[PDB]
């Protein structure tokens, strides 16, 4: 129903209130600096790569795999023999007379087998993930999730993997083919997703039917 | 040069134009002396290896 | 079915929280390096 | 869900400048491209047809 | 599953600059390209037809 | 399975610069190209037809 | 069937964990070489 209360995807308050700054200390200065959260040393010319837990990094999903195979075989054989003494001379009538030596035979055999298979998959998009662990050799374990809800349901794009820092481009981005333990997931819910599962009876038949 | 820059923390995009003039690729040769101890110093010979004009005031990285 | 609970391919938490850096030691230096592996 | 698994042995002097190797230079190449779900179940032969394919006289 | 197996004897002075040899320069070449699964089972002759192919008079 | 067998006698001054000899320069050339499997069995004549081919009057 | 458990072509674990390098010996050197085969 449309009257049953459901919670929105973005929960909590969707606004924030600015807080008044501190009262300036009465030294002889105009420059007053509110308590600054000191962050560590930050290089100047090096690219903005993620370095610690919590840093963000853009993944460019571009997957394209395609495999195939096929084979066949065949065999054949024919045979046809014959012999007929139409007019037998007299002195041979004791051996080939009364069609006692005529002969005619045929034979055939055939076979044809074949088979094949193939598979493919593609994927295209962009998703920003977060570093959740730094490995002993500098590699970064990254995880990420994006949730969309367009007017009826909800789609989830999840990603997980391991990244080598020297592969990150100058714009803080990595193509997904350079991630080691790539786990990608694109699922959804709602009745649009429910309309794509097979019925339990058809699912049972697909597995237990004789043919 | 791109390998060194990447090692230092700067990733130059691939398939880009790059024409330098103040850099030369060299082979360095040296003689390991008898009973050499770690921390000591030896003398090296530096030789160009492709279409360079001179190594007059260069520095070996 | 679509109502049977299944686990996702990417399990666990899909987010991480940044940790505050260490307090800088009061030498005469501005450069402070967190413990480098 | 689709799984692409790979295993092999690589000689370091064959790795290119961009840290990449063509799969024809790997020695004990084991490649695997499989899947699950009902899309994969719709591509196995029925047990009766599988039995006939092996034990039928012709 | 498909299997490609190879065995042979190579003379080192025939290996090219890219560490490669054409298969016509290998001495005791044994090459094999086989498979399994029902795709391969669909290419063996039935036992009755195999029997007839050998023992039929014609 | 197909078998290609070869046997012969070679004169060294006929070997080219690439360690190769055309087969017309080998003295006692024995070449053989045979096979097995049912593909080869489908090319032998039936025993009855083979008997008739030899003992039929015409 | 598709529900009968079969083993994959590529068996075993399909991932490896990096191991921390040795602690550097306190000579006067910055260059530290792990045991080279």
């Amino acid at each position: 129903c449309a009257w049953i209360p459901a919670k929105p995807l973005v929960q909590g308050a969707t606004t924030a209130q600015p807080i008044p700054g501190p009262v300036p200390v009465a030294n002889g200065s105009i420059f007053q600096s509110a308590q600054p959260i000191n962050y560590g040393y930050q290089p100047l010319f090096e690219d903005r790569r993620p370095r610690n837990i919590g840093d963000t990094l853009t993944i460019v999903l571009q997957e394209n795999v395609s495999a195939s195979k096929s084979s066949s075989a065949n065999a054949s054989r024919d045979g046809k023999t014959s012999f007929g003494f139409d007019t037998v001379p007299r002195y041979l009538q004791g051996l080939f007379g009364n069609s006692r030596a005529d002969m005619e035979a045929s034979g055939g055999n055939s076979f044809n087998g074949k088979g094949g298979a193939n598979a493919s998959n593609t994927f295209s998009g962009t998703l920003t993930v977060t570093v959740d662990q730094v490995l002993a050799n500098g590699n970064l374990h990254v995880v990420g999730e994006k949730q969309i809800a367009i007017n009826q349901g909800t789609e989830f794009i999840r990603f997980s993997g391991v990244v080598n820092p020297r592969t990150i481009s100058g714009s803080n981005s990595v193509p997904s083919t350079q991630v080691a333990d790539a786990r990608i997931e694109y699922v959804g819910n709602g009745y649009i997703n429910e309309a794509q599962n097979m019925g339990w009876l058809q699912r049972f038949f697909l597995n237990l039917s004789p043919m | 040069l791109n390998n060194m820059l990447s090692q230092l923390g700067i990733t130059v995009p691939t398939g880009t134009n790059m024409q330098l003039k103040n850099v030369a690729a060299v082979m360095v040769t040296a003689s390991y002396p008898p009973f050499a101890r770690q921390g000591q110093t030896i003398d090296v010979v530096v030789s160009s290896m492709g279409n360079a004009k001179s190594l007059r005031g260069g520095t070996l990285l």
